Formats: structure tokens, C-alpha cells, sequence
DNA sequence: CAGGATGTATATATCTGAGACGTCCCTGGAGACTAGGGAGTAATCCCCTTGGCGGTTAAAACGCGGGGGACAGCGCGTACGTGCGTTTAAGCGGTGCTAGAGCTGTCTACGACCAATTGAGCGGCCTGGTCACGTGA
DNA sequence: TCACGTGACCAGGCCGCTCAATTGGTCGTAGACAGCTCTAGCACCGCTTAAACGCACGTACGCGCTGTCCCCCGCGTTTTAACCGCCAAGGGGATTACTCCCTAGTCTCCAGGGACGTCTCAGATATATACATCCTG
């Protein structure tokens, strides 16, 4: 049983363009993009933890990895979304 | 009753899968509670941006679907994604006019 | 054998109508997916133009009468 | 002279299909791999992936070569243009 | 088991690649140069591809082997896996 | 068995488009040609209505600017 | 500021490069290029510094920025 | 006495390709570095080792770029480097 | 006895075993992996040191300074490409004057 | 207590040249070189083990990694060096 | 093409920090024992790789003439180089001072583990939604 | 000519299940926060002087224009082999299962390597001269 983000790209796509569809190869490319950025951020977080002799990868690590991995405005929006999601998670 | 983490954070990407990949991937000895949520929100935002730009690119044409051509056009047209994906080759994407 | 002739004339018919419909959609990009959608958009546009033309002529008449 | 060169140019740029023939590329790839391990087998998707990578590389190298040719106040690309492109790019 | 294959990248194929890059005139010597460049590139990628193949104790070179070889060279590729 | 539903929906849609172009032709009584020619008529008439609307807007805006 | 990177400095760098004579306009272009390079590296240096809860920029931060950008620098404790 | 144009340039090339010292002034470079850093966080302190690593990286980068610029100028049949040459080098290298 | 001596090396096999174990590379590090890595690293260090010492003797010096390391790396066609993306402090550059700039 | 390869680099130098010395900056450069090559080989070996669904980084992972990382003649000689070391270790 | 002018390469005391060596030590690697979890080998099996045969057709290959664009040459007019004088800042060594780097230590909160329960999501069968075509009067 | 039965292509719904996610509790440790030492980053200063700034004069080359001609591009014709489908066999990767041996974890102990001190000599500064290279007439 393969693991993919296909269902999640469907759900995210229909939100902005309900009537638009996605081709199979397009879904493959999008999955590869998601996995690539995941690996980039995870590696940078691992390096950040290693440099500070720290054993835990936390939200600060992901935030700094995003600041390092994405360009200016895109990184700003990513940081905003991450902080918002973390806040919504903890608030209860 | 049970509630998925993505539902608590208000996300569509699976927090659980990302968290499993974070521990199992040999990135660190311990993984914090808030790492998966931040990471998943970031990934979701980037996917949403790709999808919006690609939908616009396909709407420039009359096509009803996104084919690798439109993903290519979306990535190259925008300086942001172009810098981020400066070394990424998209199969069947060709080149801009 | 001559049925092939009918075949390419039908193909040309389909091509021409599809080209015209594409011209419509380029003129009215509101909806393009389904023929019914294009027709409905064009009909709404035509009704709007007709109403606006009536209003414009009637306002011009009042403008001329008052000045 | 060169009037339909632009026709070919924008025709190919607009499209997104392959340009090098398939079987020749497959045979070249097999011959190349033979020097590394004999009796080798290739997954078809692997061959197509190699073809996509190679076409992308050649297209990019040719854009760089064209920039070099224009820099020389020429419109024809010549071997020294490709050489300059590769040398600058670290290859 | 065959030779003379590098000639399979014919003149028109090189022409089409050049035009897609925006070149509007080419010389006759470009064709051998581009054949040599493609040969070098393909050898360099297939080296690592066959390395990844042999390591896993497999007789078939999988498309993922090509994907990771290209990534290791820094030329990541989206569409065939990963 | 399953064929019947599919063909009935196809009939429903195609006759719906037919009746739609029929109501348009009732709103567009200028060509009364065949279906493809009538679609061409719709295209041209919509184009000319748009251009006529813009032209009247421009010319009467000039008249307003005059006074 | 940038003007402290004088014309003779650029000439010296280029001579180590191998140029015989220099266009009068290379100087401003070189200043711009160096400013961009410095900004790009210093951003990541300050990012690492901020992450470490520090307020001093350390040589390892610069080494990490350079290693990140594919410009690995040996000789400063990396 | 007066050397003909070009002799001193080659002498300088030979000298600076033999030698290994830094070429930009240290205090002006440090001032530039601090001015740049002012736009990311205020009141940053800098280690001497950090400033020196920055200067070494910058000098090496500029020297390599000028080598490419010289190559491009020669390809253009000239002997002088012009801003078009730097632009071509940077465009091909990907920046 | 020392495991480094047990395997006929000089580099710290145990230190490398600890580095691999705790450096977040895998859940498990095999016994022979640190030995292999220590041997390879020792060979590379020996090769570069030998070339740099040759450069120092060719320059009539007794100590290796970054200039000699740069000369050793950049003159060697393979130790160069292994380090083509690396800059070495106080390394300078190899002499290179293009023929087109030569007098006359 | 900072670790370092200084002693080992010094001994390897003297194993072939009786009187050559290493300055402090050259010592740092060589140490950083050794650490960089360690990181390259180890990261590649970890990726190889992950790809093959293995939880163990063995000497064969290091052999494949050293072939990928190093160029031709260096790869061959380093492979021979590693195999001799491992054989002497296992035989005793 | 010889001769002078500047320059780079060769051969000597003084000194001086910075490599190099001896010592204290302390902490991390080596020896021993353990338990189970991954690696490893064997047997299955089904996909998908290779191989072959024909026809059709697209594409490639070859030839030919006519530009037009590479390449070479001559004239020139300024932009860059070289050089001398003035001056501006860098560089250096010293003195003070305090922010902040680095380390220690309780001491809580949080993350790893296990067991348990269960819902998300993959896959497959199936139903409607869509365009487009071949058919008949 | 007008108008219309039917099938590729696809989205979505729905269920089976099944395999990882969520929940709850226990136990240990890492890192947070408080606190202390004290390194070095920063501020200012005076003095020596090496590099920088500016301006002057000249000629070398970047550039423009103008010619020659060669070789590339477009197009017509022959041919060749790619490609599409379609059928065969099989071998090689994906998978399941079980055995067992290799490695992670814990405990003890002590010498291998790091930190700190002191010391002389290899390199730097300075000076002297020997041959080389360049530019003039």
C-alpha cells in the first residue's frame, strides 16, 4: 500500500477551484514537491538541533528552517501559517 | 469520540503521518509536539500556492485540468517559486515562450 | 464509399462550431466547461446589454427634453 | 534564410513533447551502461527519466550557448560558445 | 551490445533542441560537440544509477535509481517518482 | 441495462442545449439558419452588440464632455 | 559603507583574477555584486545567531551560511 | 622612464597570484558588514573570526567571478572586462 | 589493545564509531562501518598531506601552510574535483595568465 | 573538552615525512577537511540504508558511499584501503 | 638589436612567538554479559522486461542554390593605463569597561514506550456527468 | 442537406478493512531558568605611513564601416527505420516466513588524548648584491 498526499492535494485544490481537475502526472509532480520540501526542512532542522547540542526538533527548528529554505515573502507567509496552526492546536 | 490532530489545528494535511515521518526519519533523538503542526502548515501553504498559480496558468488556456505544462508555467513565472525550485526539472514541462 | 465525404463534412462542421464556441468563451470567459454554461452566460450578457440599451436611450430622451 | 527558423523556434517552445528519438536514446543508454555492468536491465520509466533529464540539460545548455553567441555579436552558435558555457558553469 | 549509437542523436534532433532554446542559426560543428556533451552527461548519470542498482543487489536499473542519481548531481527531477 | 440511463441523460442534455439555442434564436431572429450557422449567428451578433454598446458609450460620452 | 571598497581594491582582486585592463564601470557593478553576496550570506548568519538565542555573530554561523550556499569555507573552525 | 601600457598589469597579476594575503581593507569591510547587518537585527556584535570568514569568502567569490569575467571578455575578442561580462558570467552561473 | 592498532590504522576508530552512533545517521551502526570509514579518511588525509609536503619542499619550507594545501589540491585533477566547491583560507590562487593577454 | 584529529593527522604526516610540520591554520583546514568528508560519506551511507529499507549502516554502505562521493582513482584506492583495514580487523 | 633602469631572485644576523614536548588528569573507550530485533537465506509468484514480425508512416539523409552573416582589414578617436604629488584613512599598541559567552545545577515539564481502542484512507465496484463521433431521412 | 443513438473519458459515492493514529498512564531526563565567572568585543585615543585620490599626457584598442566569400537554411526528392500493435517466454523483484547472531544498553575500570606550561628555532625583518626583462633610439 503506497503512501501519498493525493487525497490532500485534491482537498486543497477543490478549495480554490472546485471545478478544476488534476492529471495523474501532475499529482505525481505535486507529491514529489511536497516530499522534497519536507526533506529540506527536516534536514535543516536536524542540523540546527545538532549545532546547538540539542536533542529535540521543536517548532523553533521548523520556523528557522523555513526562514532559511524559502525566500522572503513566501517564507513570511509560511511562518504566519505555522504560528497560526500551532496556536490553534494548543488553544483549547 | 476521537478528533484528528489536523482537525484541531485546522489543516488538511495529515499531522500524524508527518509526525511519524519525523521520528522515523532519523532527524533527531526526540521530536517535539509542535514540530509536526508547524511543518504540516508550511507544506500545506506551499502546496496551496502551487495549486493556485497552476490553476491561473491553466485558466490562461481553456484547459479544465492542470497538466505538467501549467505546473511548469506557474513555477517559472513567479520569482518566488522559481528561486525555490531553481534546480527542479518538471517532466513534460518544457520551457516558457 | 461516399460516406467518408459526409464524414469529413461533419468533422468540419464540428470544428467550425467548436471554434465559434471557443470565440464565445474568449469573449465571455465566465464559464467555459459545458455548452449549457456558455449559452447561459451569453444569454445573460445579451439580456444585460438589451436592458442597458433601453435605459440609455430613455435617459438620453430625458436629457434632450430637459436640455 | 532564417525566416522559418523562428517558426520552428516558437513552435517547439510552445509544445511540451520530446525531441530526441526514443529508440536511439534507449540504445545509446544501454551501450553507455554496458561499460559499468554487463547483462544489465533497464526499467522503461528509468529510460524515459533519463531522456527527460538529458533533454532538459541540452535545452538549458543551448540557452546559455545562445547567450554566449549573442555576447560575441553573433547569431550562429559555435563550439567555443558551448565550451564557454560549460566552463563558466563549473563543468 | 552495439556501437555507432552516439550517431543516433541525429542532426534534426540537435536542431530541435537548439531551437527550443532560442537559437536561430547553428554551425556544422555543433553536432559533434553536443553529441560529446550528451555522452559525458549520460555516462556521469548512469555511473551513479548503476551504482545504486548494484548496491541493492538488483539486475534492473529502476527509475528511482535515475531519480536519486540526478538528485545527487543536484539536478532533481519531478514526475517519475520520489 | 446501464446503457439506458446514460443515453437518457445524454438525450436530456443535448435536447436541453437544443432548446437553449432555440430560446436564444427566439431572442435572436436574424439568421434562422441551421444549428451550426445559428451558433455562428450568435457569435457574430454578440460581437456586434458589444461593439455597438461600446461605440455608443464612447460617442455619447464625447457628447457629454461637450456638454 | 560600500564606497570604502575602493577602486584599487577591485583592481587588486581582478589582478588576482587575471584581467589586464578594466572598464571604468566594473567598479560599481562589483560593488553591487558584492553587496548582494554579503546580504545573502549575512541573512543566514543572523538567522543562525537568532536561533541560538545569541546576540553575537560567531564564525561558525558564517561557516554554516557558506556551507549552506554551496560555498564551504575551511579554516575558521567549521 | 615610463612602462608601456600592459607591463604593470601583468606584473600585478604575477604578484597577486603568487601572494596569499587579503586584498580588501579590513576596517572598511567591517563597517560595510555592520551596516548590512543593521537591517536584520539591531545591536548585533560580531566576532573577529566571523568578520574574517566573511571577508575571505567574499574575496574568493569576487576573484572567481573576475576569472569568469575575463574568460567572457576574451570570448568577445576583447581584452577589457565590461559590466556586460560580469552580467553574462552571473547569468550563466545562476545568480 | 586499541582497535585502531588492531586494524592497522592511526585514526581513532572508536571515536568514529561514537560519531556514527550519536550523529543521527541510523538506528544501528555496524561493527565494520567505523573501521572502513576510518581507513578511507586516513587514506585521504595521507594523500593530501603527502602532496602538501611535496609542495612545501618544492618551496623550501619545513611547515605546511594554507598556500601549500591550496597548491596540492588545485594541481591534482581528482583531489581538486573532490574539493571544487571549497574555499581555503589564505590559499590564494594558481597562477593563470591567459595567452591572449601576453605581450606582443 | 574539544575533540580534534590533530594528533592523528600529525602522526600520519610523520609516518611518511620525518620533519615536516603543520601550522595551526593548516591544522584547522585539515581537520575541517576530514570532518567534511566524514559528513559526506556518512550522509550518503544513511541515505543508502534508508533507501533499501535497512536500519543498519554497514561497511558496504560505506563502500557504495565512497564510490559515489570520491572520483575514480581515489575511489578505487580508498576502497582497497578500507577492505584491507576491515580484513585485518576481522581476521584478528 | 645593444645599452640603461627598474625589478625579481639570490645570499647573510637578529629576534621572537609559535609550534613542539613534558606533565597532570579525567573521562570516554575497551572488556564483559546480556536480550531481542534486524539481517539474512529460502521459496513463491506474478509483473514487466526483453524479444520478435509487419505495415505505415514520419522522419532522416542527400543535393542544390542563394543569401546573409561569419570573418578580416583599415581608420580613428577617445578611454584606459601609467606616473607624480598630496592627503586621507588604515593600521597598530595601549587602557577601560562592561555585555554577554560559557558553564553549573536544581527541578519541573515534556517526550519516549506500551497497551488499548478505533477511525482515516487506500483500493475496488459502481453510478451519473461530459464531449465527441457515425448514422439516416 | 438536419438531426440524432451510442461509447471514450472522468468525478464522485460508497463499502471493506486494516493499519497506522489517538488516548491514557508511567517513568526518566533535558533543558529552562536562575546564577556566577570572566573573555573579549567595543569605545576611544595618539602616531607612523602606505595606500588612495586627483590630475596630466599619450597611444592602444573598441568600435564602426566595408568588403569577400562560405557555409548554412529552405525545399525537393529518395530511403530508412521508428513506431505502433500484438503475441511469447521467463527472470527478477516484491513478499512471507523463520532462524540466530549482532548490536544496543549497562557496568566497571584506567590510560589516551586534551589542557596547560615552558622553551628554542624556523621564519620574518632587514640588508647586501646578481642576473633578467623591458623599452629606447
Amino acid at each position: 500500500r503506497k503512501e501519498t498526499y493525493s487525497s490532500y492535494i485534491y482537498k486543497v485544490l477543490k478549495q480554490t477551484h472546485p471545478d478544476t481537475g488534476i492529471s495523474q502526472k501532475s499529482m505525481s509532480i505535486l507529491n514529489s514537491f511536497v516530499n522534497d520540501i519536507f526533506e529540506r526542512i527536516a534536514t535543516e532542522a536536524s542540523k540546527l538541533a545538532a549545532y546547538n547540542k540539542k536533542s529535540t526538533i521543536s517548532a523553533r527548528e521548523i520556523q528557522t528552517a523555513v526562514r532559511l529554505i524559502l525566500p522572503g515573502e513566501l517564507a513570511k507567509h509560511a511562518v504566519s501559517e505555522g504560528t497560526r496552526a500551532v496556536t490553534k492546536y494548543s488553544s483549547s | 469520540a476521537s478528533q484528528s490532530r489536523s482537525a484541531k489545528a485546522g489543516l488538511t494535511f495529515p499531522v500524524g503521518r508527518v509526525h511519524r515521518l519525523l521520528r522515523r526519519g532519523n532527524y533527531a533523538q526526540r521530536i517535539g509536539s509542535g514540530a509536526p503542526v508547524y511543518l504540516t502548515a508550511v507544506l500545506e501553504y506551499l502546496a496551496a500556492e502551487i495549486l493556485e498559480l497552476a490553476g491561473n496558468a491553466a485558466r490562461d488556456n481553456k484547459k479544465t485540468r492542470i497538466i505538467p505544462r501549467h505546473l511548469q508555467l506557474a513555477i517559472r513565472n513567479d520569482d518566488e517559486l522559481n528561486k525555490l525550485l531553481g534546480n527542479v526539472t518538471i517532466a513534460q514541462g518544457g520551457v516558457l515562450p | 464509399q461516399r460516406k467518408d465525404s459526409h464524414k469529413e463534412v461533419e468533422r468540419r462542421r464540428r470544428e467550425n462550431i467548436n471554434t465559434a464556441i471557443n470565440v464565445l468563451s474568449d469573449l465571455l470567459p465566465v464559464r467555459e466547461s459545458s455548452k449549457a454554461a456558455i449559452l447561459a452566460c451569453a444569454a445573460e450578457y445579451i439580456q444585460k446589454l438589451k436592458e442597458t440599451d433601453e435605459a440609455n436611450i430613455e435617459k438620453w430622451t430625458l436629457q434632450k427634453l430637459l436640455s | 534564410p532564417g525566416t522559418v527558423a523562428l517558426r520552428e523556434i516558437r513552435r517547439y517552445q510552445k509544445s511540451t513533447e520530446l525531441l530526441i528519438r526514443k529508440l536511439p536514446f534507449q540504445r545509446l543508454v544501454r551501450e553507455i551502461a554496458q561499460d559499468f555492468k554487463t547483462d544489465l536491465r533497464f526499467q522503461s520509466s528509468a529510460v524515459m527519466a533519463l531522456q527527460e533529464a538529458s533533454e532538459a540539460y541540452l535545452v538549458a545548455l543551448f540557452e546559455d550557448t545562445n547567450l554566449c553567441a549573442i555576447h560575441a555579436k553573433r547569431v550562429t552558435i559555435m563550439p567555443k560558445d558551448i565550451q564557454l558555457a560549460r566552463r563558466i558553469r563549473g563543468e | 551490445v552495439l556501437r555507432d549509437n552516439i550517431q543516433g542523436i541525429t542532426k534534426p534532433a540537435i536542431r530541435r533542441l537548439a531551437r527550443r532554446g532560442g537559437v536561430k542559426r547553428i554551425s556544422g560543428l555543433i553536432y559533434e560537440e553536443t553529441r560529446g556533451v550528451l555522452k559525458v552527461f549520460l555516462e556521469n548519470v548512469i555511473r551513479d544509477a548503476v551504482t545504486y542498482t548494484e548496491h541493492a543487489k538488483r539486475k534492473t536499473v529502476t527509475a528511482m535509481d535515475v531519480v536519486y542519481a540526478l538528485k545527487r548531481q543536484g539536478r532533481t527531477l519531478y514526475g517519475f517518482g520520489g
